[PDB]
């Protein structure tokens, strides 16, 4: 919800569904990013390992 | 900073009626069995008539069979008389498992007293309703040829 | 750096190059045959040029996306 | 094991004198000790993505500014990089120490709250009955973490804590007596106290998934030269009066355990093959006898001797264990032979040896 996909549209627009995104900003708890192709056509994430200190998250 | 005996007037065990009452002195393991229950307290200093709130006024329930111990704090009432009540329907999280017999220890500690009591009063009956050790062996069950 | 040498070439001031034979006589010393023999008191500008490879290591081994190696 | 170089923080430099015996013992094992003032500016645990000090020790309650590079986040990264951290706290914990405790799953009590006991406080308290005399009865009962000898009552004068019930890793090396509640010294209780019962650990310790031992010690006063050389006698009328506290043995045992000295297990080369062969063949056929052999070592004073390994369990698992047998010791190798299960597919030999007070495998 930051990229300007279209000339005159709200920042964070979706071309395929012609609608703005709802969850503008969030942080993936378990899936750290690993790669995202130039056109954002295929995104590859990577499941994080179990937390070292044994905390509930990650 | 003068220390005096904690003392006890009347440990009154009154079973809850879903209300008969019994009374027992400080050095007297209450005879009988109580099934649910609120008990009456009366703390008073000696050598001078003076009810003195001690810093620690607990009520410990001990499960001899399972080893779990739950501690309940006691609150002074308007009559300067602590009262401990067990609903038998509330506190599901507090009492997950039901045990037929529970030890009902009494703990009263204070910074400026010289008689920390731990004597259990009686038995309570409540009817409200690992990885480190090696695991059990598993053996595959082979198929049978025709 | 003996086990890292890339091409090592010798020269003489002006348009010339020399042959550096590789022999053992230990750091694999290179024998260079001067084009013109020099008598005592002579001077010969030998522009020795070498190139070392794989000799630069990044001290911070794991930089993030935005750091200078 | 880990590197000898250890960095020790101090509230004031005058602690080394008061803590002379324990530091000397800690230096018997060849450790290189660098003492830094808690508030020293040039305090750098990490530099250019490489840790300088292999182990960290903290003896500084009443701190709120660790220094240049020492942060709770940096300490968490350290513990994630295999470092071993030892801490202490005496009624002056401070917000950074509480944050670091919370990260590992141990809920330190309030700043001014000290564990209290009325039934069992020795005659040397001289004041509020807070000189807890932790008996040997309630203990971890392990051979590596708390040693193997016999101990006398251990004097404790500190702030209690409570383990988080979400953490499986957290192990309670000690627990307070059934009367210890750990609340404010002189204040009435109108709400449930912190760790009112047997949950006031006071020597709680961690064991990370990557084998980074951490030992959140209740009280700094526990390591005091006075406590090491003092006599113990509970104030209960007519209790025994031991001439020696028995604290030194426990302190030395916990120090050795936290520095990967007493218990460490390393997994050597593994080998699996058909019965009667010498090399692991690709794609074992269904219902084919298979033999598995794995060497294990124990690190006894650095000798790396073979582990006794009574109960090590091999699991042949696809998504859930199809086979689970006991490896049999034979000439230093743990070897077992078993027919492969009828079901085909991919499988996983998965020797897992997780035991209390040992390394994970
Ligand atoms: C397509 O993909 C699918 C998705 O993966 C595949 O479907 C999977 O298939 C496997 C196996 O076929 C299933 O596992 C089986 O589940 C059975 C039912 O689930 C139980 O769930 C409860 C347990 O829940 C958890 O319990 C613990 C708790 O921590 C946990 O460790 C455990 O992993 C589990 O998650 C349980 O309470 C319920 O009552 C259900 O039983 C279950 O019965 C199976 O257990 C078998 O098998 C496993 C390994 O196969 C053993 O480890 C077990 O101990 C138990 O072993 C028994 O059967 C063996 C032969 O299979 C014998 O050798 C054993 O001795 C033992 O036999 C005893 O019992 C027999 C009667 O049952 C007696 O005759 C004997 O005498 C013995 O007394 C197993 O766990 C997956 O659940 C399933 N996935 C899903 C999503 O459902 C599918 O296979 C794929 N397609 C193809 C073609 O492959």
């Amino acid at each position: 919800g930051q990229v300007y996909t279209e000339a005159k549209r709200p920042p964070g627009f979706d071309r395929v569904r012609n609608a703005e995104i709802g969850n503008k900003d969030f942080e993936l708890d378990v899936l750290e990013e690993a790669y995202t192709t130039e056109h954002w056509l295929v995104r590859i994430y990577k499941v994080k390992d179990l937390d070292n200190r044994g905390l509930s998250r990650t | 900073k003068i220390s005096t005996e904690v003392g006890i007037t009347n440990v009154d065990l009154s079973t809850v009626d879903k209300p008969k009452t019994t009374r027992v002195t400080y050095p007297a393991k209450a005879k009988g069995t109580f099934i649910a229950f609120a008990l009456f307290f009366q703390l008073v200093d000696v050598n001078t008539g003076a009810e003195l709130t001690p810093h620690q006024t607990f009520v410990r329930l001990h499960n001899q069979k399972t080893g779990q111990e739950v501690v309940f704090v006691a609150e002074p009432d308007n009559k300067n008389v602590y009262k401990f009540e067990l609903d038998t329907s509330e506190r599901k999280i507090e009492f997950d498992s039901a045990s037929g017999t529970y030890t009902l220890y009494l703990i009263i500690g204070d910074a400026t007293l010289k008689n920390p009591i731990l004597w259990n009063v009686a038995d309570v009956v409540i009817k409200f309703p690992n990885l480190f050790t090696p695991k059990q062996e598993i053996q595959h069950l082979f198929r049978e040829p025709e | 750096l003996e086990a890292r040498l890339a091409h090592l070439g010798v020269q003489v001031k002006g348009e010339d190059e020399e042959e550096n034979n590789l022999e053992v006589r230990s750091g694999r010393f290179f024998t260079v045959k001067l084009p013109v023999a020099l008598d005592p008191g002579a001077k010969i500008s030998v522009i020795v040029e070498t190139v070392y490879t794989h000799v630069l290591h990044p001290y911070p081994t794991q930089i993030t996306q935005s750091e200078k190696q | 094991a880990s590197g000898p170089r250890t960095l020790v923080l101090l509230d004031n430099l005058n602690v080394r004198e008061t803590h002379s015996l324990f530091f000397r013992s800690l230096k018997d094992r060849g450790f290189e000790l660098t003492f830094k003032t808690a508030d020293d500016p040039s305090l750098s645990l990490i530099k250019y993505g490489e840790f300088l000090y292999d182990n960290l020790i903290i003896f500084s309650p009443s701190v709120e500014d660790f220094g240049g590079n020492i942060n709770v986040e940096t300490i968490s990264a350290f513990i994630d990089g295999g470092g071993s951290v030892l801490v202490a706290a005496s009624s002056d914990i401070g917000d950074p120490l509480r944050e670091l405790g919370s990260e590992c799953g141990i809920e330190f009590d309030e700043e001014k709250t000290a564990v209290i006991d009325h039934h069992n406080y020795d005659i040397s308290d001289l004041g509020q009955h807070t000189l807890i005399v932790a008996d040997t009865e309630n203990l971890l009962k392990a051979p590596t973490i708390v040693g193997k000898s016999s101990l006398n009552p251990i004097l404790f004068r500190g702030v209690g804590m409570v383990a988080d019930p979400d953490n499986p890793l957290v192990l309670d090396i000690l627990t307070g007596s059934s009367t210890s509640y750990s609340f404010f010294p002189d204040k009435p209780i109108t709400q449930y106290p912190h760790a009112v019962g047997k949950n006031t650990l006071l020597i709680a310790g961690l064991q990370a998934r990557n084998n980074a031992r951490v030992i959140f010690s209740g009280s700094l006063d526990f390591f005091s030269d006075s406590f090491f050389n003092s006599a113990v006698q509970k104030a209960a009328p007519g209790s025994q009066r031991y001439s020696q506290t028995g604290n030194y043995e426990l302190a030395v045992a916990l120090s050795r355990w936290v520095f990967k000295e007493e218990g460490v297990l390393r997994v050597g080369p593994v080998s699996h093959h058909r019965v009667g062969e010498t090399a692991p063949p690709n794609a074992y056929t269904v219902t084919d006898l298979v033999e598995y052999s794995i060497v294990i070592q124990q690190l006894s004073n650095g000798k790396w001797v073979p582990f006794d390994g009574d109960d090590i369990q091999l699991e042949f698992v696809r998504i859930d264990p199809f086979v689970r047998t006991f490896l049999k010791k034979k000439g230093g190798k743990y070897s077992v032979q078993f027919k492969l299960p009828d079901v085909y597919g991919v499988f996983q030999f998965k020797v897992d040896y997780n035991r209390l007070g040992y390394t994970h495998l």
